[PDB]
């Protein structure tokens, strides 16, 4: 019947589609490699890849089919994506030690991880036939209306998926599975609204949730707003970093901080929300000429990342984000690009909602905001690697 | 490589036949105008006895499997003729009655100690039996013999799943017949109580994309074979099948190939041709044979012992001006059969020829002349009753001549 | 390692009887020239036997199937020959009727304390029944018995999944049994009242590997 | 999935003993036309 099924759903793709799928029966791991990371390009070069439409057209045929239901799948993941850099066990050895257990457990203590590309994914458990080429094995709970493909393969019966969601992982135990020991984790997805892409589809939304916003300020505190986001935000900024009211106190730029903080907490986010800022080394504590600053070697982004990740964070100044992850020529130079999960009820304003050029689609949240920094990875830009951070506001 | 062999045949004649008996009592009585009253009794038999010119009889065939190639066959599904005179009455397909499960090399089905199968329906559910005509029945009856041809065998082998599990549904031998007999010569070694034939690949000199090694046929026998080498001859498991050991059939193209190689080669021995695709080579052992070296297999012992020499093909010669005698008991050679007796001889200076003699059932006396190197002659004769008079074999000559490698050989 | 023995057969004679009986009246008036009226009437018997020289008698045996290996053997499905006196009468393989589901070692299907189970068809379908020559029921009647030989037994394993799932559509015996008699020793333990049949690998000393 | 009605391999023996095992059986039988149901029936003896 599942055969049967598959025949069904793939026999009202069309061809372009179907062209797709047969590509990557052959071609998966570029593909989905590609599928990866693709929006931290310019404009140019995600219209000018040689893959971007396999993509679309992919995503299109993943996500003509949805579920009704929740429903759970099994599939093997590398304990590199959730942070860990060690290793659990060789793939000759049979046995797991405690020591290892606690490690991993202790590093998944309580953190999101955000999951951004195609997977083949299993409706029953991985028995005999299968394969096994991590020793970690997730139980991931699927929530209602995701995409969902299954596809007839040469023997079996394979589906296909495209993540957009965070999970996070609530129980890990250690089990059998004929004479070797695995790490059984059971997953939950997190929702959340990433405009990957559709930097139209995130300025209508930000039209549509804040377009009002402006008409609940008073109008003395809405004219200083906008005339500070307008000219004296760096000055603002500057003033914050050097911990203005702690070493010169001066009510001139207080009643500015105070009027944004207040004007940012009378509307807060309604719905979990993604923004990515392009982040400069001056934020981490480094310089252009740091040699750490050079990302293509392995040993800085291990360094940078043994020092660096699974750690907090805190701006004294205001943080400026963008909706959309796409590169621009105004943060050309900058190798760092910071993915930040809003969660729902956090302070924050739309900040493009006013009429004109109020930014690049800018949202800024308050002053004193902490993050914490789940996993961070690395991806090609032309010549150069560039690095990805994964952070958390928290309260 | 599956055959299909009959052991015997059932005749179940289709007729009817009925038997019929009665009893009648009567009465009568008549007045004329006088009176009268008689009494009756009556007795009756019958026999009967109808007969379907269409389905006369039915036939039912005990038949055996057997494998003589190196790879097993699973669920063996043979299809067999059946020939009275000229006429096939009927070719069938094993049915799920008769297929066999398993049939290992050099095993058989069903196995050693077991009785034959029977081969009883035609139709693919079993479910009609084969008939007959009323003139075949005639011939059957008349003493005419039915024989049973094999055309093909339907078979399975084992490959490996995605698990470590065996399967063999969809693995046909058919789907490799064709191709394996395009690209290889096929060997059979005859032995004595066991055949065995392989097939081994030759390379196409026509094709110079062709990358397959280059074989001679020696080679190719060892190979196929599994045989050692002792002394550069070939040993199967104790049998010496070097080529002046035994006897090799070939058919004409194989023979016109051979002899063609045979002129351009310089050891000029046939175990030293090149192997070619096509070719049919049998090799068949002899019954008795001795080299005067180290293996004797005759029952009797011939009259000339003297092997103190370095002659002969290998190392012993055992002729002088003495004559050699041998006598066959009679009681250990097959009742009726065509036997062929070989051997090599030499005049290294010119002498007279050899007064050969044979007696077994017709007494024949042959001449041959040996040339400066070795020859064979290899004449034939043929046992009667396994039970008449032995059989002499003398060849009384002059001129100090030569002799080795003296075997007895059965041919069909 | 599965074997049938037969406990009894039983045969069918396939004969027509038939049997008649009838009366008679008749009247008859002559006139010459006297006249002359006689009156008639009578009875009758008859008995009939009808025979089928090709098919003249079924047979059908009862047969046990019993397990001295190591192993469960599900869905038994032997064949096995009918032999005469030198003539094997048919061979048939066990239809849906004579099938076994399970046979554990050391067990008989049908259960001990359980009749035999009846072989009396050939088809595929079990639609038709087993005949024999008259020749053969002439034997028969002589006191010449028939014999029962199993050649092949067919039959599944099951494979257990890691959430104990077991599965034996798909697992023939037959794959398994030229590879484990060619590389295994065959050791028979008789006992008195059980017999046991075991297979042990055995090394091969001319291979190196 | 794609809106439309499988009726193949779609038994209600699967479930007959199921909703029997469960529920109560109720009849209307009016005059013109007879109804039955099951409605199901809690267990007290289960705590869950
Ligand atoms: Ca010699």
């Amino acid at each position: 019947w599942e055969r049967k099924e598959a025949e069904r759903i793939e026999q009202k793709l069309e061809r372009s589609e179907k062209e797709a799928l047969e590509s990557y029966k052959k071609d998966s791991v570029e593909i989905s490699k590609y599928s990866q990371t693709r929006n931290y390009f310019y404009d140019y070069q995600i219209e000018a890849n040689s893959r971007e439409k396999e993509y679309k057209e992919l995503r299109n045929a993943i996500s003509k089919n949805k579920i009704d239901k929740p429903m759970y799948v099994y599939y093997f993941e590398s304990p590199e994506k959730f942070a860990f850099n060690k290793v659990i066990r060789t793939e000759n050895q049979n046995e797991i030690s405690l020591e290892k257990f606690n490690e991993f457990k202790e590093t998944i203590q309580n953190k999101l991880f955000k999951q951004d590309g195609f997977k083949d994914i299993s409706l029953y458990e991985p028995g005999k036939g299968d394969e096994k080429p991590t020793p970690l094995l997730m139980h991931l709970k699927l929530p209602r209306n995701t995409g969902m493909l299954p596809y007839t393969n040469t023997n079996n019966v394979s589906t296909l998926i495209e993540q957009g969601y965070s999970i996070k992982i609530d129980k890990i135990v250690r089990i059998v599975i004929d004479g070797k020991h695995y790490i059984k984790a059971e997953a939950s997805v997190v929702s959340s609204l990433d405009f990957k892409d559709d930097v139209s589809k995130g300025d209508s939304w930000g039209k549509a949730n804040y377009n009002d916003w402006s008409n609940k300020l008073t109008p003395n505190e809405l004219a200083d707003v906008n005339d500070y986001m307008r000219g004296g935000y760096t000055a603002i900024n500057n003033y914050l970093i050097s911990n203005g009211p702690v070493n010169n106190p001066n009510p001139e730029l207080d009643s500015k901080i105070t009027n944004i903080e207040n004007a940012l907490k009378r509307e807060p986010i309604p719905t979990n929300l993604t923004v990515y800022r392009r982040s400069g080394p001056q934020e981490f504590g480094l310089t252009l000429t740091s040699p750490e600053y050079d990302f293509n070697k392995l040993e800085n982004i291990d360094a940078f990342k043994s020092k660096w990740e699974g750690q907090a964070l805190s701006y004294p100044n205001f943080i400026s984000t963008s909706i959309g992850s796409v590169n621009m020529s105004a943060f050309a130079k900058r190798k760092i690009v910071l993915r930040i999960t809003i969660p729902k009820g956090s302070p924050g304003a739309y900040l493009s909602a006013i009429p004109g050029y109020a930014g690049e689609y800018e949202v800024l949240l308050n002053h004193g905001s902490k993050f914490k920094i789940n996993k961070i990875d690395s991806y090609k830009d032309g010549t150069i690697t560039k690095l990805i951070v994964d952070a958390t506001l928290i309260p | 490589i599956v055959g299909v062999g009959m052991e015997k045949l059932i005749i179940s004649t289709n007729e009817h036949a009925s038997t019929d008996q009665g009893k009648t009592v009567s009465r009568a009585t008549t007045n004329s105008k006088s009176t009268a009253v008689q009494d009756s009794n009556g007795e009756s038999w019958n026999t009967g006895l109808s007969i379907n010119k269409g389905e006369s009889a039915y036939i039912n065939a005990n038949v055996r499997y057997y494998n003589t190639g190196t790879a097993p066959m699973y669920k063996v599904t043979p299809t067999t003729n059946l020939v009275l005179d000229g006429d096939t009455l009927s070719t069938i397909k094993a049915q799920e009655n008769q297929i066999g499960n398993n049939l290992s090399p050099g095993d058989t089905y069903p196995k050693k100690g077991l009785s034959p199968l029977a081969l009883n329906t035609m139709d693919q559910f079993s479910s009609r039996l084969i008939p007959i005509n009323y003139d075949q029945l005639k011939k059957l009856d008349a003493g005419k013999q039915i024989k049973l041809e094999t055309t093909q065998v339907s078979g399975n082998f084992g490959t490996k799943n995605s698990s470590g599990q065996i399967v063999t549904e969809g693995n046909s031998w058919s789907d490799y017949i064709s191709q394996i007999d395009s690209i290889s010569a096929s060997i059979i070694l005859d032995t004595e109580n066991e055949s065995y034939e392989r097939r081994v690949t030759a390379k196409n000199l026509q094709d110079p994309e062709d990358k397959t090694p280059e074989l001679t046929i020696g080679e190719a026998i060892e190979k196929a074979f599994g045989a050692t080498k002792k002394d550069g001859l070939l040993y199967f498991n104790d049998i010496p099948i070097d080529e002046s050991c035994v006897e090799l059939i070939f058919d004409d193209n194989t023979a016109n190939k051979i002899k063609d190689s045979l002129k351009t080669l310089s050891d000029k021995k046939i175990y030293n041709v090149k192997l070619e695709r096509g070719m049919n080579i049998l090799i068949k052992t002899p019954t008795y044979f001795t080299n005067f070296d180290d293996y004797n297999n005759y029952p009797s012992t011939w009259s000339n012992v003297n092997t103190t020499n370095q002659d002969g093909l290998q190392g012993s010669a055992n002729k002088l001006n003495g004559e050699t005698k041998i006598k066959i008991p009679m009681s250990e050679l097959k009742p009726y059969k065509r036997y062929v007796f070989s051997g090599y001889s030499k005049d290294p200076l010119t002498s007279n020829s050899i007064i050969v003699k044979i007696k077994a059932k017709e007494e024949k006396t042959d001449y041959l002349v040996p040339e400066q190197g070795y020859t064979k002659f290899s004449y034939e004769f043929e046992t009667t009753e396994k039970d008449s008079s032995n059989i002499e074999i003398t060849l009384i000559g002059s001129g100090t001549t030569y002799l080795d490698n003296l075997s007895i050989t059965e041919l069909n």
